[PDB]
């Protein structure tokens, strides 16, 4: 539970490339494309909207933690 | 409630933990680590938050630019709880080459942080890509000699490409879309009273960004105000982005917009394609001069120098003077002459004199070497632009048009001699501060003889006389002041016949 917490922060850190704390939309298709993920645009707006509770076109970690420790 | 993606971003963070430190081969984590003070800012509470970091720097840098010199560094984290420097991340750490401010830092904070705020406004309205600028904060090494400022930025590995700079560069070559709409959206959002260019960084990764701002106080000595903007809008080809977010183009004259448009085809070959979500466009304002016009009239208050849009345009007019926009060839005097006309219309005080300057055959100041073709028409919209320039404040515009309705020079054959108003202009002109005297002789000659419309006054002649000796003392002129005491004895010996 504890290194669970930590592998999530880390979890974090992967995709929120300049460290300000929020999750963009180009951090996301950044790092996508880096790591060899394939996905489109499409899907990648699409996924920061749907971790996107409050609306502010970003994911906090907040929000990453709701996604990540799910149903 | 429901995540579907949660294995897309699973599997990411597995390709990651098996992906290689692009920085292994350079070893930093051998690198005995120092101490530093991170400053970190907040762009919309402006607030300023420090902590204690440790961090691990090369030795020598990996590039240089024309400011800055930077850095490879590796730094722990502050918000994992106990990170080792196997796993740190890398970072640019940017040293001024040559010594500035300690508040230059900041300022550049400032700066960057601002852009990611625009950044994010732009994103707010749908756009086919959406952008981001890099965070950057603070480091001070306080145990190094000086207590040394350093500019710390996350590494992103990738094409860095420069799209545009702060001074109409534009890269062609493979062009996109999204830098130069970011950029015109970025001006006209905020109501003209900024502009975020000088775009680069790896695909919509920005950093490094540049503002020009209406003032051009602020944002360091990049910030060349509203000359930056200038220099953007005469490269600027609006593209598809620009105009599903409804933002006008900018009023190019016909050589500079047919050599913007040569790249129209270009501009359609590009991978860049709009959704149809996209939004139009803190109050913003449109670049077209006729919706500008529009929106200064609405203002109401009856204005001068009421338009960033005219002083842009002004701009460009200095610009095409001094040889910014010609090569080692004669400089377009046409476009110049087409954004002072611009410039004018738009309540740019300077533009209107030296308008009024130039369709009166007269001498001018900006763009002297420029003599515009003699007409009737011309002749009318010189004293026309004379007029409203005197009626704005001019104390030049005023005195001409006292001297076309005292003598007719200048005069539009439309109007008439009228020594009524070339009095309240001469008086206007003399409220304000060639010398006071002559004006005043002059004043006191019309009224001791009368014509074109004012009666002979020989008490307010012999008054003004009095005030023209006054006013020739007071300037080392003696015998002037006695000539001017005898002519108003003279003027006043009419009353006693
Ligand atoms: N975060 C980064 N990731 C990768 N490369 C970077 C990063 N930041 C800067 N660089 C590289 O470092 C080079 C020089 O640094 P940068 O241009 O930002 O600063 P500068 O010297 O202030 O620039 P300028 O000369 O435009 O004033 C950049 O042109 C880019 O190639
Ligand atoms: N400007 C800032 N002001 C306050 N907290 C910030 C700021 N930028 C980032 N943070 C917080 O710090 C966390 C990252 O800290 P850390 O990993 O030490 O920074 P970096 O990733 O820049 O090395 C983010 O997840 C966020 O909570
Ligand atoms: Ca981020
Ligand atoms: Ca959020
Ligand atoms: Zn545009």
């Amino acid at each position: 539970d504890t290194d669970s917490e930590e592998e999530i922060r880390e979890a974090f850190r992967v995709f929120d490339k300049d460290g300000n704390g929020y999750i963009s939309a180009a951090e996301l298709r950044h790092v996508m494309t880096n790591l060899g993920e394939k996905l489109t645009d499409e899907e990648v707006d699409e996924m920061i909207r749907e971790a996107d509770i409050d609306g502010d076109g970003q994911v906090n970690y907040e929000e990453f933690v709701q996604m990540m420790t799910a149903k | 409630n429901s995540f579907h993606f949660k294995e897309a971003w699973k599997h990411a963070i597995q390709k990651a933990k098996h992906m290689p430190d692009p920085w292994a081969e350079f070893h930093l984590e051998d690198i005995a680590t120092e101490r530093a003070t991170r400053h970190r800012y907040n762009a919309v509470t402006g607030e300023w938050l420090d902590d204690e970091v440790l961090i691990k720097m090369a030795s020598q840098p990996f590039g240089r630019g024309a400011m800055r010199e930077c850095f490879r560094t590796k730094k722990l984290s502050n918000f994992l709880h106990a990170q080792q420097w196997k796993g740190a991340s890398n970072y640019v750490a940017k040293r001024y080459i040559e010594p500035v401010d300690r508040d230059v830092y900041f300022e550049d904070v400032r700066l960057q942080m601002e852009a990611k705020l625009w950044g994010e406004e732009y994103n707010r309205h749908k756009p086919p890509k959406q952008v981001d600028i890099m965070q950057m904060c603070i480091i001070e090494l306080k145990d190094r000699p000086g207590k040394p400022l350093f500019h710390l930025e996350h590494y992103i590995e990738g094409k860095y490409i420069k799209y545009n700079s702060n001074s109409g560069f534009v890269r062609d070559d493979n062009i996109r879309l999204t830098p130069q709409a970011f950029s015109h959206f970025t001006f006209e959002r905020s109501g003209h009273q900024l502009i975020v260019v000088d775009i680069q960084g790896v695909g919509d990764l920005y950093t490094d960004p540049q503002i020009h701002t209406e003032t051009g106080t602020d944002f360091g000595d990049g910030n060349l105000g509203v000359r930056g903007m200038a220099l953007f809008f005469y490269s600027h080809a609006c593209n598809r982005i620009c105009e599903s977010m409804g933002l006008a183009p900018f009023d190019l004259s016909p050589r500079e917009r047919d050599a913007v448009n040569q790249n129209t085809k270009l501009l359609q070959s590009a991978k860049t394609i709009l959704r149809g979500t996209e939004e139009k466009c803190h109050l913003p304002r449109a670049s077209a001069v006729a919706l500008e016009v529009q929106r200064l009239n609405a203002l109401d208050l009856e204005k001068i120098g009421k338009s960033i849009l005219g002083k842009v345009h002004l701009a460009m007019v200095r610009y095409h003077e001094g040889g910014r926009f010609c090569e080692k060839e004669e400089w377009d005097q046409e476009s110049a002459v087409f954004h002072l006309e611009h410039a004018a219309n738009l309540g740019e005080l300077e533009a209107i004199v030296g308008l009024g300057l130039m369709y009166s055959q007269l001498p001018h100041h900006i763009l002297a070497d420029v003599s515009l073709k003699e007409t009737e028409e011309n002749k009318t919209k010189g004293f026309d632009y004379l007029l409203k320039a005197a009626e704005a404040g001019d104390r030049q515009s005023m005195i001409l048009v006292a001297r076309a309705f005292d003598s007719g020079q200048n005069l539009s054959p439309d109007r008439c001699q009228d020594w009524l108003e070339a009095l309240h202009w001469y008086n206007t002109a003399l409220e304000m501060t060639e010398p006071r005297y002559m004006m005043l002789a002059r004043e006191a000659e019309m009224l001791f003889t009368g014509g074109y419309g004012l009666e002979k006054d020989p008490q307010r002649s012999g008054d003004l006389y009095t005030q023209a000796a006054e006013a020739a003392m007071e300037a080392m002129k003696g015998r002037l002041a006695n000539q001017y005491y005898q002519k108003a004895e003279e003027a006043w010996a009419q009353m006693e016949e």
